[PDB]
């Protein structure tokens, strides 16, 4: 018989010693794990987007339902979550007229559209942090929906627009019109194109726990972790511009249990195996990588890392771990954990409708394992993904390491995404945004940045 | 007396009686209401009757439209009342003032007289205002604990909503594999194998490892486009048992354990890839594998063993698919994907691929764990040649036989299948993250 394991919730620390599984449980009934007092407000966007941020706020204050909030629980208001004031008394709004945005937005190919509108709604946000005594917090980009809609996916608006400010380290949170005032955009017909009315709630949950987290904010953080558990998430991006296929880039997610991360952007380097597809790395850049990493991890925590688990979606060769373990302390553990997605092994229930629970695992061996990070959560009664659940393959490519700690490692990984205030999700948050930084990096290039925390990527 | 009573139209204030007696209770303030105390016993009038007259010290009163309406709100608005005058309090009767519909005559007749603390404008500026009279009152709490708000909560709310011991039975899509081949076979052809000759395109599977070509066929199975091999001497040929190679004690240099394995991983796919064109099956490409669907009218009204394995979505017709790869570690099995396939009347295929995922997702929202099981169960006893297997074809003399039937996994802990509210509620969504 084939028997699986279960690893229980990782559990999530809130304020006051809090541990709570949902994101949006704890945060509500305690408040978050950092408590600070201004959101002073930034909105960049046209007047009538002025108008809807002031809306929403004021609708933000008062309590939003959901219509199923057995799974999806109500916002009981900002202040009555976050204790602090985010109102729309204190904004520093920076208006741009809807022409100004007209005729930045038609020229012709979306190349010049793009870059030409990302300059003007980066312009400025630089002006307003370097010539206005008034720091605001975060700053709101209201994107009216006709960006988003005509300008449709360098592409990636919302990526390239993030990409070119991480050497001026501007917090910024990016909203679409469409995304607050769903109502007021329609089809044809009376009901709105994005019927958020039984996922409301919803809807003010996420908009919220985001816009306080670039605001110097901590929601949560793990409860359980060990002294020392650096993780590293190696994305990657292949250049399609560069007329080597060989060229790529890529960086080292740095990650400690309170869940902000670190990115350390690499080399752009011969890292693409075309006969293989597989992501590489050569002893040089694989060294400076590491040995950035972890002088970070030193500088920030005053000694080097215990552990170093670095996850990859690929396997690592025997060039990268030699370089790896070069430029390491001896008295250190260096682990390769590779995650692939799909490695079919679906597993359908005999007995009714809903699908397999979420803490299921099917351990290969001493070296291999499934997970189910998605699924049936018997806390939300529902289907985190819908359809049947698709499991996790993770394998310890490279070093010697417990494969049911692993596990538990990235199961615990899953509950980080500050940006998206929900349960749980179907990735470690080392690799989540993989796509989305490989992106951002691709985006800057030419500009090298420094470490930087990832209130300026995602 | 330190209970901060509460009175509610249930169920239609749960969320805003839940949230202010947790807040009440983690800042300190003892709070009572109908919720927070599931164990409800035959008489739980006497009980909150009892609590109103002795116990409670301060009786906040959810005001909303329906708050008004409900009997069971004004019992204990008036027994409220009596308690008040007993007591000569100003204020020992608090309306919160939640709703926004309800106005000024609608208020009942006994709390217009009352000053009314507000929650339309904001919850929080609410409970400063109520905090700030509970302070001016000199309403007791205790310091400031929210260990026991947390305990309560997980109490309450998550009690029937937590992971039980109990043992489930899953049905993988890892089809077993019975028999192999008794050797593998590498045949010396070297010049009779023609230069540039594709050896996809033969009746059996056939790698052209190095100068040789391994196989479980004879020397003599393929014999249409290669005649020279009727000279052939099956003394040059190299004979390895399939069970050793399988084993790992096999150990030589001509070739390593892990060449052998994909070779065999390889002849599988291409044995099963060649196997399916003798069944009634169509063929669809997918990215590297193959993958294989049933057309309309095929069956009797698309229903084999009772269950629809082609059917009827909007203008177009889904069918049910599967493709097919091999795995040998841990042990030798058969990887099944399901798929759904729509096509414009049955018998043709949709030539864009962006309309297959689309609706390959909006038919999988309406499907679920049993749809899908009884439907990938449903194709592969179709493909089934007898009651308990079927063979792919390697030689004239040698067959590899897949099961039907999924190796079955099992958990430790389970939970309880509730009504399909999910199914009820996430119906008609798409793009919300």
């Amino acid at each position: 018989m084939k028997e699986l394991i279960y690893i229980e919730e990782p559990k999530i620390l809130f304020a006051h010693g809090q541990k709570c599984t949902d994101a949006r449980d704890g945060l509500a009934l305690f408040g978050p794990l950092n408590n600070l007092y201004g959101i002073k407000s930034g909105v960049i966007g046209t007047k009538q987007g002025l108008k809807i941020f002031r809306d929403y706020l004021d609708h933000i204050q008062k309590p939003i339902y959901n219509s199923n909030s057995i799974t999806r629980p109500m916002f009981p208001g900002f202040e009555a979550v976050f204790d602090c004031k985010w109102e729309s008394t204190g904004i520093t709004f920076k208006e741009v007229t809807n022409e100004d945005i007209g005729k930045f937005l038609y020229n012709s190919s979306t190349h010049k559209r793009t870059y030409d509108l990302v300059s003007l709604f980066i312009d400025k946000i630089i002006s307003a942090n370097k010539n206005e005594d008034e720091n605001v917090d975060v700053w709101f980009v209201i994107v009216p929906d006709e960006i988003y809609k005509y300008c449709r996916p360098d592409a990636q608006f919302h990526d390239q627009f993030k990409a070119r400010l991480l050497k001026h380290t501007i917090p910024t949170q990016i909203f679409r019109e469409s995304t607050l005032a769903w109502r007021d955009f329609k089809n044809a017909f009376g009901l709105p194109i994005r019927d958020f009315s039984k996922i409301e709630g919803h809807l003010a949950w996420t908009i919220s726990t985001a816009a306080f987290y670039k605001a110097g904010g901590k929601p949560w953080k793990l409860s359980d972790v060990r002294n020392g558990v650096c993780y590293l998430g190696l994305v990657y991006k292949k250049v399609e511009k560069s007329k080597n296929p060989r060229n790529a880039c890529c960086a080292a997610q740095m990650f400690l249990d309170n869940g902000d991360g670190t990115v350390f952007k690499g080399e752009v380097g011969p890292w693409y195996n075309p006969k293989n597809g597989q992501y590489h790395l050569e002893p040089k850049e694989a060294k400076a990588l590491l040995s950035q990493s972890l002088q970070s991890y030193k500088e920030q925590i005053g000694e080097y890392p215990k552990e170093v688990f670095i996850h990859a979606k690929t396997r690592f060769n025997h060039q990268e771990w030699d370089a790896f373990l070069e430029v390491t302390p001896k008295e250190t553990n260096l682990v390769g954990v590779t995650i692939s997605k799909t490695k079919p092994l679906k597993l359908y229930k005999t007995e009714g409708d809903y699908t397999i629970l979420r803490g299921n695992a099917y351990v290969v061996n001493e070296r291999s394992a499934f997970l189910w990070t998605v699924g049936y959560v018997p806390k939300i009664q529902t289907a985190l993904s819908m359809e049947v659940p698709n499991p996790l393959f993770i394998e310890i490519n490279k070093g010697e390491a417990d494969i049911k700690q692993v596990l538990k490692d990235i199961l615990s990984l899953t509950k980080l995404n500050y940006n998206a205030c929900i349960f749980a999700d179907g990735e470690p948050v080392t690799l989540r945004f993989a796509d989305k930084i490989g992106e951002i990096l691709t985006a800057s290039t030419d500009i090298k940045t420094p470490p930087l925390a990832f209130k300026y990527y995602i | 007396r330190n209970k901060i009573f509460i009175s509610h139209a249930t169920p239609d204030d749960n969320d805003f009686t839940r949230w202010l007696a947790l807040k009440l209770i983690g800042l300190g303030y003892e709070v009572w209401c109908d919720i927070l105390f599931l164990d409800k016993g035959v008489d739980f009038w006497s009980n909150i009757e009892k609590v109103i007259r002795e116990d409670t010290c301060k009786f906040l009163l959810v005001s909303s439209s329906y708050s008004n309406q409900r009997e069971g709100v004004l019992k204990e608005l008036a027994v409220a009342a009596k308690v008040k005058k007993q007591l000569k309090d100003d204020k020992f009767i608090i309306p919160l003032a939640i709703d926004e519909q309800l106005s000024y005559d609608d208020i009942n007749i006994d709390i217009v007289r009352l000053n009314a603390i507000d929650f339309k404008m904001s919850w929080a500026r609410g409970l400063k205002d109520i905090l700030e009279a509970f302070e001016k009152q000199k309403v007791p709490k205790e310091v400031a604990d929210a260990s026991k708000s947390n305990l309560l909560y997980q109490q309450i709310f998550l009690h029937d909503k937590s992971v039980i011991e109990k043992e489930e039975i899953y049905d993988s899509n890892w089809l077993s594999i019975l028999s192999f081949p008794e050797e593998l076979r590498f045949h010396e052809y070297n010049w009779m194998l023609p230069k540039r000759f594709d050896v996809r395109e033969l009746t059996f599977p056939a790698v052209r490892y190095k100068n040789y070509l391994c196989t479980f066929a004879w020397a003599y199975d393929f014999t249409y486009h290669l005649p020279k091999t009727e000279t052939y001497h099956k003394s040059k040929t190299i004979r390895i048992p399939t069970e050793e190679i399988l084993s790992g004690s096999y150990d030589s240099n001509f070739i390593r354990n892990a060449e052998c394995k994909r070779l065999i991983v390889q002849l599988l796919n291409k044995a099963f890839e060649l196997r399916m064109k003798d069944k009634e099956v169509q063929e669809y490409e997918m990215s590297n594998k193959t993958a294989y669907w049933l057309e309309k009218g095929k069956l009797e009204k698309d229903k084999f063993e009772k269950t629809m394995l082609v059917g009827k979505q909007k203008d177009k017709n889904w069918h049910f698919a599967i493709s097919g790869a091999s795995k040998l570690y841990p042990f030798p099995v058969l990887m099944i994907s399901s798929h759904i396939f729509f096509t414009a009347d049955g018998k043709k295929l949709i030539d864009s691929s962006s309309v297959q995922h689309s609706s390959r997702r909006r038919q999988g929202k309406n499907w679920w764990n049993n749809t899908w099981r009884t439907k990938l169960l449903a194709f592969i006893k179709y493909l089934s040649d007898d009651d308990t297997s079927f063979y792919l074809e390697m030689g004239s003399e040698e067959k590899v036989f897949v099961s039907n039937e999924p190796v079955k996994f099992k958990g430790n802990v389970s939970y309880n299948i509730p009504e399909k509210n999910t199914l009820e509620e996430e119906a008609e969504l798409s793009g919300f993250n």
